[PDB]
């Protein structure tokens, strides 16, 4: 997702690079909480 | 006199703690409190979160392919009957 932001400063009027970027920051967040959940769950074990 | 001397110097304490425990290494009182399961911890309901993140990620993968399907733009009337005839025979 960080590479797509530098692809947005150049290469204007692509108008999907912003759409590719914004879902990548969110899907990193969903990968984060699923990393939080398996950490707290298996910490009891 | 030797037995009474060994007990008050904690030698019988020391020889007990060594032989029964250092040749042990199994866990002792690992359960502990019975109220450890009072708070309904995360391992009890972690599957609902697995449905939840699996629910969101399923929605993102369907929202994106609707988006290209809008960017690409019911099939028929006699052949939607054919979808009924095949499924009826099935």
């Amino acid at each position: 997702g960080g590479l797509c932001i530098a692809a947005s400063e150049f290469y204007k009027t692509r108008h999907n690079i912003i759409l590719s970027a914004g879902i990548f920051f969110v899907s990193a967040g969903l990968s984060n909480i699923i990393g939080i959940i398996v950490y707290i769950s298996a910490n009891a074990g | 006199l030797a037995v009474l001397k060994l007990s008050e110097q904690g030698v019988l304490d020391k020889l007990k703690n060594k032989w029964w425990y250092d040749k042990g290494e199994c866990g002792a009182k690992d359960s502990g409190s019975k109220e450890k399961t009072s708070a309904l911890s995360l391992s009890n309901v972690a599957g609902v979160f697995y449905i939840l993140v699996g629910g969101l990620g399923l929605a993102m993968l369907v929202a994106l392919i609707e988006f290209c399907y809008k960017s690409r733009a019911l099939f028929d009337r006699g052949v939607q009957m054919l979808l009924t005839t095949v499924g009826a025979f099935a």
